[PDB]
Protein backbone atom coordinates (compact mmCIF):
# COMPACT_ATOMS: atom_id res chain seq x y z
CA UNK A 1 0.00 0.00 0.00
CA UNK A 2 1.06 3.44 -1.02
CA UNK A 3 3.42 3.49 -3.66
CA UNK A 4 2.37 6.76 -6.03
CA UNK A 5 3.03 9.72 -3.96
CA UNK A 6 6.37 10.31 -5.83
CA UNK A 7 5.09 8.30 -9.03
CA UNK A 8 3.16 11.60 -10.59
CA UNK A 9 4.39 14.68 -8.62
CA UNK A 10 1.99 15.98 -5.87
CA UNK A 11 -0.60 17.51 -8.37
CA UNK A 12 -3.63 19.31 -6.52
CA UNK A 13 -6.78 20.84 -7.39
CA UNK B 1 -17.67 -0.32 5.29
CA UNK B 2 -20.32 1.41 3.63
CA UNK B 3 -22.15 1.84 0.77
CA UNK B 4 -23.16 5.21 -1.52
CA UNK B 5 -20.68 7.61 -0.86
CA UNK B 6 -21.50 11.24 -0.94
CA UNK B 7 -20.04 13.60 -3.54
CA UNK B 8 -18.86 16.80 -1.82
CA UNK B 9 -20.29 19.65 -4.41
CA UNK B 10 -16.79 21.82 -4.63
CA UNK B 11 -16.98 25.32 -6.14
CA UNK B 12 -14.10 26.70 -7.66
CA UNK B 13 -14.23 30.18 -6.52
CA UNK B 14 -12.04 32.09 -9.42
CA UNK B 15 -9.10 30.39 -7.91
CA UNK B 16 -9.18 26.08 -7.27
CA UNK B 17 -11.19 23.81 -5.44
CA UNK B 18 -8.94 24.08 -2.53
CA UNK B 19 -7.57 20.34 -2.21
CA UNK B 20 -4.52 18.08 -3.19
CA UNK B 21 -5.10 14.97 -5.05
CA UNK B 22 -2.89 12.56 -3.47
CA UNK B 23 -2.39 9.52 -6.13
CA UNK B 24 -1.43 6.09 -4.39
CA UNK B 25 -1.80 2.48 -6.25
CA UNK B 26 -1.81 0.83 -2.98
CA UNK B 27 0.39 -3.09 -3.59
CA UNK B 28 -0.98 -5.93 -2.20
CA UNK B 29 2.44 -6.96 -1.75
CA UNK B 30 5.19 -8.47 -3.92
CA UNK B 31 2.61 -9.53 -6.76
CA UNK B 32 1.62 -7.20 -9.79
CA UNK B 33 -1.80 -6.60 -7.98
CA UNK B 34 -2.69 -3.05 -7.05
CA UNK B 35 -5.44 -0.33 -6.88
CA UNK B 36 -5.00 2.96 -7.97
CA UNK B 37 -6.46 5.08 -5.31
CA UNK B 38 -6.33 9.02 -4.01
CA UNK B 39 -6.92 10.56 -1.33
CA UNK B 40 -7.10 14.39 0.02
CA UNK B 41 -3.95 15.14 1.10
CA UNK B 42 -4.67 18.64 2.02
CA UNK B 43 -7.71 20.30 1.81
CA UNK B 44 -8.07 24.35 2.25
CA UNK B 45 -10.22 25.72 4.97
CA UNK B 46 -10.51 28.93 3.25
CA UNK B 47 -13.63 28.75 1.30
CA UNK B 48 -13.57 25.93 -1.68
CA UNK B 49 -14.14 22.00 -0.82
CA UNK B 50 -13.69 22.45 3.06
CA UNK B 51 -16.18 24.51 3.48
CA UNK B 52 -18.21 22.19 0.61
CA UNK B 53 -18.17 19.26 2.98
CA UNK B 54 -15.07 17.77 1.95
CA UNK B 55 -12.80 16.48 5.17
CA UNK B 56 -8.90 16.22 4.84
CA UNK B 57 -7.68 12.72 5.11
CA UNK B 58 -10.64 10.99 2.95
CA UNK B 59 -10.44 8.66 0.62
CA UNK B 60 -12.31 9.70 -2.80
CA UNK B 61 -14.16 6.81 -4.26
CA UNK B 62 -15.94 8.31 -6.93
CA UNK B 63 -15.63 11.73 -9.05
CA UNK B 64 -18.65 13.37 -10.71
CA UNK B 65 -20.27 9.95 -10.87
CA UNK B 66 -16.96 8.66 -12.25
CA UNK B 67 -14.67 6.12 -10.52
CA UNK B 68 -11.61 7.16 -9.58
CA UNK B 69 -10.70 3.65 -9.36
CA UNK B 70 -7.74 2.94 -11.92
CA UNK B 71 -7.50 6.94 -12.84
CA UNK B 72 -3.52 8.38 -12.83
CA UNK B 73 -2.40 11.37 -10.76
CA UNK B 74 -3.58 13.90 -13.52
CA UNK B 75 -6.53 11.76 -14.09
CA UNK B 76 -8.49 12.40 -11.43
CA UNK B 77 -7.45 16.47 -11.61
CA UNK B 78 -8.38 16.42 -15.34
CA UNK B 79 -11.71 14.68 -14.27
CA UNK B 80 -12.47 17.87 -12.17
CA UNK B 81 -11.50 20.31 -14.18
CA UNK B 82 -13.36 19.04 -17.23
CA UNK B 83 -16.15 19.22 -14.15
CA UNK B 84 -16.15 23.15 -14.82
CA UNK B 85 -16.22 25.48 -11.73
CA UNK B 86 -17.31 23.19 -9.79
CA UNK B 87 -17.07 18.62 -9.12
CA UNK B 88 -19.23 16.49 -7.22
CA UNK B 89 -16.43 14.68 -5.04
CA UNK B 90 -17.30 11.23 -3.46
CA UNK B 91 -15.49 10.51 -0.06
CA UNK B 92 -15.77 7.52 1.94
CA UNK B 93 -17.58 8.10 5.19
CA UNK B 94 -16.62 6.69 8.67
CA UNK B 95 -16.94 3.04 9.60
CA UNK B 96 -17.07 0.69 12.28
Amino acid sequence: SWESHKSGGETRL
Amino acid sequence: GGSMRPPIIIHRAGKKYGFTLRAIRVYMGDSDVYTVHHMVWHVEDGGPASEAGLRQGDLITHVNGEPVHGLVHTEVVELILKSGNKVAISTTPLEN
